[PDB]
């Protein structure tokens, strides 16, 4: 109903193998957007494509690696003869550990994927749109943890908080080029027991969010309706840490 | 939509009609081309006299507060008569609205604030104190009513006009020029139709928030 | 402070209260000539004696603030330090009489106070103002809807006033206390990082700090022990 | 013999700018400052301004970070009660032209470096059951971002979320973690900015001038003292009104 506001949009979603990333690909394709799925597992990304008309295609690339990130954008422009006007970074992982006992591996792995991974994707996408004189909307997922912090997630909170500052900078430089850059702040989403029940009572609404609800704001920020919203962080926490 | 005759109020009404106008001056002109009254934000009894008209007419899923007055001036030049005015209109006016709308909805409310209510601005001392109060007010109201399947939010637009430079204050804005009422209205309908989003202050920015 | 002429004159509205006393006591040992002022003259006189002056005022009434400001100035001199610590604390339960009341003494009370202060601070081209708010003014809290709006508008006001008069070498700052022992809790303190409620003097040091930082204006210094991270 | 008499201060990057000003400020409070810096020559230069001792360590390295807390704790026979991370660099370039080297450099030093210092210091305090304050110097750029500083903003914004996290875990042990967000300060780091651009920023700043590294050191001195005993997990802004 009154959807398909992205009929002429090429959507690139990193980490669209499962959870939120897959849910975003469904929401965008539901609005007639040619979704370009990207994930570490090729089989997982190709499965998402099957769950979607627009002759979609899946791609395998490690967002943490600079080579795989640049090769990702080149393959998209070679498969659709145009750069992705819609880029959403959902590729991220969690490796929780106490600060007093957090190994260097737990730190580097999260930073490289969540922060550095977002940087390489956002950069290569920006370089693509500007060089072709195309206008677009870059979206980056940064949890509510990366704003207030959470116990056991020193590497995760710093990475997600860095994404916000990363996006706010990009939104300032790419503002002249007509490229909007925003951030999304999801709460706790039921994605792949006792700890969960305690988290629900803490949330003002009293329940975990859905990956579909996270794809709602993404569909808005990538559309023409949000054409004056750039450098803004949106919270989808259900009232948590408001 | 409170104050839906002019400004962003009408813009919200138009975008919502495409998918009950409450303004001070009869306000019927907007109803002549929109699907789906007179009231002032200062007087509570007048607000109650309007919410009572809702039961007979429709019988209040969404509530939008877009009524407000913005007169610039220095703090030493500003008199008490206008200090109380904007406070009872932009702040207290939204407080009395959400209260009477709490009788029903047992819902989604969006209060139109401003970026100057969070970051401040020169010559706009009182207006910043007005649009800034509804920020924390919505935060507290959200925590208290979120379990009631009711969600309150805030829209904080930057510089809203017809790209009126200032002069020339558009060059400082990263996103070309000023924003329009229609673009701000798209944010109001968004927050109203977005589940699992409450107590959030969405900023119709344009890159202005990054600076003063 | 000084070595002779007490050129450091501070005015602490609600100086007889909890937060007001801790500020008025701390700055007294630093060399600041203070003026304990509240609604109760007797409570302000005792606080002053326990030199310093005492005044009686109601921040809600406008002509009462302007009257006290001229009265305060004539007995101590030009005030270049302002501390607003005179604030008071459901849905479809609160009468409109209560709303306008605490929206005048918490928000408008500081606005009228800062207004009267700019008539002497701008001429001297110097001064520093600290407004007492809360995290509830920004993050909000259940049951304190109206109180959240009062301390919330104070944030936007001060920052707007900060940028307006900053070129006059005048700083306007905000403090945001969490939970303090003034005039359930164990389960709430368990969530708080430090694990306890804030003391009155702990807020005072944060106020004086902003009064003495020559490059901090329009900043909301939150003192909650990490409470803004759990709620 | 003053405010911070019994305090042992560990200040990384105390060889220049704010780090040097912090060392002077804290030493004036009666504290023995352990000036750490990547350049030992500039580290000894700070000690001569202030028993004090100089240390050479690269905060981006895990080996140099662990050993740093090992050398200090074994030199003073006690863990640093005050930990101030001022070690930071600037490798600014536009987003469309920023290389991978420009990215990893700042992140490893400013973001990862702060982590390793904060972590090892936290481990040193808890191991001895000692209370203290961890002060990480972020920036106003870490809240709003800045042109050309895509890697710098991402590192400074990361410090905030990093410190807030540590404040939630080290709160039960008695270790307060805070963040400082200074504006453009009169430091050698801002000397890399063209004079015509400095004047332009000077106009943008509401107070109308650049900050002094002692003003930032005044904040650090307050956060390290017991005057801010109930202050943790916050972000103090020393911007002079800029980007408020
Ligand atoms: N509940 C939550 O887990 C939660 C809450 C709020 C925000 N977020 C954020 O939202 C984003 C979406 O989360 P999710 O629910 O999909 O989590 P998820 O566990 O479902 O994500 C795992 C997917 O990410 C992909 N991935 C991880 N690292 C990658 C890399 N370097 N290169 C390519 N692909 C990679 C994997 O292929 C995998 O399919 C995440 O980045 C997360 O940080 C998550
Ligand atoms: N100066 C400003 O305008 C400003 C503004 C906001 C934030 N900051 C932050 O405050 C901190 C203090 O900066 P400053 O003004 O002293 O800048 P500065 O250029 O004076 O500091 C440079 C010092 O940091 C040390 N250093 C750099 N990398 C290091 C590493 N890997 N390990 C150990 N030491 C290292 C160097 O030895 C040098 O002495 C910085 O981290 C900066 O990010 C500065």
């Amino acid at each position: 109903q009154l959807q398909n506001r992205l009929r002429s949009a090429l959507a690139l979603v990193t980490g669209a193998g499962s959870g939120i990333g897959r849910a975003v690909s469904v929401r965008l394709a539901g609005e007639g957007a040619t979704v370009a799925a990207c994930d570490l597992d090729r089989a997982a990304a190709q499965e998402t494509v099957r769950l979607l008309r627009g002759n979609h295609a899946a791609f395998q690339a490690d967002v943490s690696e600079a080579r795989a990130a640049r090769c990702l954008l080149e393959q998209v422009q070679a498969c659709f003869s145009r750069p992705p006007s819609v880029v959403v970074s959902c590729a991220g992982i969690t490796q929780d550990e106490f600060l007093l006992h957090m190994s260097e591996d737990d730190w580097d792995k999260v930073i490289a994927v969540n922060l550095k991974g977002t940087f390489l994707v956002t950069q290569a996408a920006a370089q693509a749109l500007v060089s072709n004189g195309c206008r677009g909307s870059i979206i980056n997922i940064s949890s509510i943890v990366g704003k207030v912090g959470n116990v056991g997630q020193t590497n995760y909170a710093a990475s997600k908080a860095g994404v916000i500052g990363l996006t706010q900078t990009a939104a300032r430089e790419l503002g002249r080029h007509g490229i909007r850059c925003n951030s999304v702040l999801p709460g706790f989403i039921a994605t792949p027991q006792k700890v969960v029940d305690k988290i629900t009572e803490m949330i003002p609404m009293g329940h975990l969010g859905d990956p579909e609800d996270v794809a709602d704001v993404v569909a808005f920020l990538a559309s023409e309706d949000s054409g004056y919203i750039t450098g803004t962080s949106v919270e989808v926490t259900g009232g948590l840490f408001m | 939509v409170f104050g839906g005759s002019r400004g962003i109020g009408r813009a919200v009404a138009q975008l919502m009609a495409r998918k009950a106008v409450i303004a001070r001056n009869l306000a019927k002109a907007a109803a002549g081309d929109l699907g789906g009254f007179s009231c002032d934000v200062a007087k509570e009894h007048d607000v109650q006299n309007t919410f009572e008209e809702l039961e007979k007419h429709l019988g209040v899923n969404f509530l939008v507060n877009a009524a407000g007055i913005n007169r610039d001036g220095l703090l030493v030049r500003t008199k008490t008569e206008d200090m109380v005015s904007q406070l009872h209109t932009n702040l207290l006016g939204s407080m009395l609205t959400c209260k009477a709308a709490m009788r029903t909805m047992i819902g989604s409310i969006v209060n139109v604030g401003s970026i100057v209510g969070l970051k401040g601005n020169s010559g706009q001392s009182v207006y910043s104190a007005s649009k800034g109060g509804l920020v924390g007010f919505s935060r507290a109201l959200a925590k208290e009513v979120a379990r009631k399947k009711i969600r309150v939010n805030v829209v904080a637009p930057g510089f809203v006009h017809t790209d009126m430079t200032k002069e020339h204050l558009k060059k400082n804005i990263p996103l070309g020029r000023f924003g329009e009422t229609i673009e701000v209205a798209h944010a109001v309908v968004f927050l109203l139709e977005s589940p699992y989003i409450t107590g959030h202050v969405l900023v119709v920015d344009g890159g202005l928030q990054l600076i003063l």
